[PDB]
RNA sequence: GUGUAGUAUCUGUUCUUUUCAGUGUAACAACUGAAAUGACCUCGAGGCUC
RNA sequence: UUACUAAGUCUCAUGUACUACAU
């Protein structure tokens, strides 16, 4: 059963071992170095490689082994109304191929311009706040703002049929529109 | 069910305890625990050996397997016995000196661990490597060094250790303010050896019992 | 004391009096570490238990 | 009181380190563990000595000092808020929730971004309860990035007991 | 160098009705009795659920 | 830098000793 194979003994100061772990100490007993376990014969000895025990031991052991221009555009805004109920419209219009024909690599050129809805609560100054506002952005032209003290107007619930392009964000795809073959950006 | 379930919490035992910290959880089903906290907490009674609550007989030890089978008293190894009888896998004695080793050499003789009044042997204890460390602390001392922790330290004779100049940096240990090292506090040409310091204490009877002679009792 | 927490044995939840979260409720909490407090389940008793140190 | 050590040679033994640093200070006790998988000495111990002055001295003058078998010795020395917020937009960047709950409270850690059923949700770690009442109490079921955020107290069932109070304000203290 | 009966000890193997109540236990363990069926929600866990 | 603890019960096999009893 032992197929040959010469086990040294542990003294023996250690040719390579098939398994470098069942040994025989000082006495004639095979042991298990790792798993500490002492067997009688190599049938018992099988028994152990073949168990699940010493199989632990070797996992643990290998766990121990391991171990800006600023230009501002041109607003108009429009009080509208739908249904059921009130919102606000507004029309920015943007330059008229006069500027625009000196900057044309695609740097972000294919974006359009970007809403967002601003607590007051913070500012440059920081004097008064208590309202939102709806700002606009564009690359090269500068902010615009719109103060919404009403909490909530044309605030819809699911226009569409819920596609998932979130562009920005579901303000953005939601109630925007850019013409820009003309340059307008229209938001309601 | 009723009595079982009457028992107060452990903590609500703690405070009627001088001593809380030796009280443990199981006391909270002491029939009398009262009673049972004041005498197991009074002055000098020995807690019970922990090796209860167990069920391995007490002896199961994987530590037992590698305990030495004997070691003769040194004292008796000197009767040389060893050599005319092998123990291991006729010797004619002399009764003069058999009975001297017990008598005349082994008279003041005694084991030198022994245990002391609430020493309780668990099974997972050796108490020879406690020897050893009672020893160690006693033939080891700070500014000597053996000489095979030098050999693998590879410090050459007449060198003085690494932290000699993380010392000089640092200054004396803590632990030991009397401490004197070669070159530092202490006359380097006194290094000797496996030596380089040594502490210089500043310190500087009969008890009634002394018997100013030992004779024992003689064989012939 | 720990989170309300739930453990599997005895054996480790003996263990768990020696620990550095447990310790941490513990000293943080006010009651001192180390060995008179082992016993502890409860946040309670264990403050009486330290008015009384 | 106790120092770690290491990059220690199997070679070296108990009675080695004890002679190697009673030259340093007093030693209380020492554990140098004995490997039940190979029948020695696993290369790391443990020196208890009789107080941390003695111990950072020893950590001081011994560290990168000795060299045992041409390896060099090393020595080491040896219950917060938590809110689960649900429903949270793809735009909103970690330290963009940084940013938000610092108004309301110091943070001891970072969020933790998780997606749950497509479902964003964030771990926000407080170091007050209080402060954690409040990011509650003003950010619960609000709008943000256009996007209704729940803000609660997370599993551990949830946080914020009436012992929670107790022991965190402890912590706090 | 055998047979009858019987014993002890390794090792391998494996996890027995989900729960409740009683006995029991230092606590376990173990033993003794019964039995939900249906619907729903979030990530095997959870329900002042019906 | 890994801060020191695992087998138990059952089942069906193997390992090894043993105790009365007969040629």
């Amino acid at each position: 059963l032992s197929k040959g194979e010469n086990v040294p003994y542990t003294f023996q100061d250690e040719q390579v071992r098939s398994n470098p772990y069942i040994y025989k100490n000082h006495s004639g007993k095979l042991v298990c170095k790792l798993c500490n376990t002492m067997h009688m014969s190599w049938s018992s000895v099988e028994r152990h490689l073949g168990g699940k025990k010493h199989g632990l031991n070797v996992l643990r052991r290998g766990i121990s082994i391991e171990k800006x221009x600023x230009x501002x555009x041109x607003x108009x805004x429009x009080x509208x109304x739908x249904x059921g109920s009130v919102g606000l419209a507004i029309q920015v219009n943007y330059s008229s191929e006069v500027k625009e024909n000196s900057v044309d690599s695609d740097d972000k050129a294919k974006v359009p311009p970007l809403i967002r809805i601003v607590s007051g609560l913070e500012l440059s100054d920081t004097k008064q706040k208590g309202k939102k506002f709806l700002v606009i952005a564009y690359e090269p032209f500068e902010n615009i703002a719109i103060e919404l003290p009403p909490n909530e107007i044309l605030f819809s619930e699911n226009n569409d049929m819920d596609n998932n392009n979130d562009g920005v964000d579901e303000l953005n795809k939601k109630c925007t529109f850019w013409d820009a073959i003309s340059k307008l950006y229209y938001v309601q | 069910k009723r009595r079982k379930t009457e028992k107060p919490s452990l903590s609500q035992l703690k405070s009627q305890v001088p001593y809380p910290q030796i009280i443990e959880w199981y006391d909270c089903d002491a029939r009398y625990p009262g009673l049972l906290a004041s005498i197991k907490c009074t002055k000098n009674v020995i807690p019970v050996p922990s090796h209860w609550q167990s069920k391995k007989e007490y002896l199961s030890g994987r530590s037992l397997l590698g305990k030495r089978p004997f070691e003769l008293p040194d004292i008796i190894k000197k009767t040389n016995i060893e050599q005319m009888r092998s123990t291991l896998p006729a010797l004619d004695l002399d009764y003069k000196k058999l009975h001297d080793v017990f008598f005349k050499i082994g008279a003041n003789w005694k084991p030198d661990h022994l245990l002391c009044f609430g020493d309780v042997y668990y099974e997972n204890r050796n108490l020879f490597e406690e020897t050893n460390w009672k020893r160690m602390v006693d033939h080891k001392r700070p500014g000597r060094i053996s000489q095979e922790l030098r050999a693998i330290m590879n410090l050459p004779e007449g060198q003085l250790p690494p932290w000699c100049m993380k010392m000089k940096d640092i200054g004396l240990p803590t632990g030991y303010p009397d401490l004197k090292i070669a070159g530092l506090n202490w006359d380097i040409t006194n290094l000797k050896g496996d030596v380089y310091g040594k502490i210089i204490p500043n310190h500087h009877r009969n008890y009634f019992g002394a018997l100013i002679s030992f004779e024992t009792p003689e064989f012939e | 004391i720990c989170s309300n927490k739930v453990y599997n044995g005895r054996r480790t939840f003996e263990r768990h009096f020696n620990e550095e979260r447990h310790i941490y409720h513990l000293r943080c909490l006010g009651i001192e570490p180390s060995s008179v407090f082992k016993g502890i389940t409860k946040i309670k008793e264990a403050q009486e238990l330290w008015k009384n140190m | 009181n106790t120092v770690y050590v290491g990059n220690i040679d199997p070679r070296i033994t108990k009675e080695q380190l004890y002679e190697l640093f009673i030259q340093i200070n007093p030693v209380l006790r020492i554990k140098y563990p004995k490997d039940k998988v190979l029948q020695a000495y696993q290369g790391y111990a443990f020196i208890e000595f009789y107080n941390q002055g003695d111990a950072q001295y020893a950590i001081k003058i011994m560290n990168n000092t000795v060299r045992l078998y041409d390896r060099l010795i090393k020595v080491r020395q040896v219950p917060i808020a938590k809110l689960f917020i649900k429903n949270l937009a793809d735009s909103i960047d970690s330290d963009q929730l940084v940013k938000i709950f610092n108004k309301f409270g110091k943070l001891i850690r970072e969020p933790e971004i998780f997606y749950l059923s497509k479902l964003k949700c964030a771990y926000v770690y407080f170091e007050d309860f209080e402060k954690a009442d409040l990011a509650i109490k003003s950010l619960n079921n609000q709008l943000v990035a256009n996007n209704r955020i729940t803000v609660d107290y997370a599993f551990k069932n949830g946080k914020g007991n009436a012992k929670y109070g107790d022991d965190v304000d402890r912590l706090l203290n």
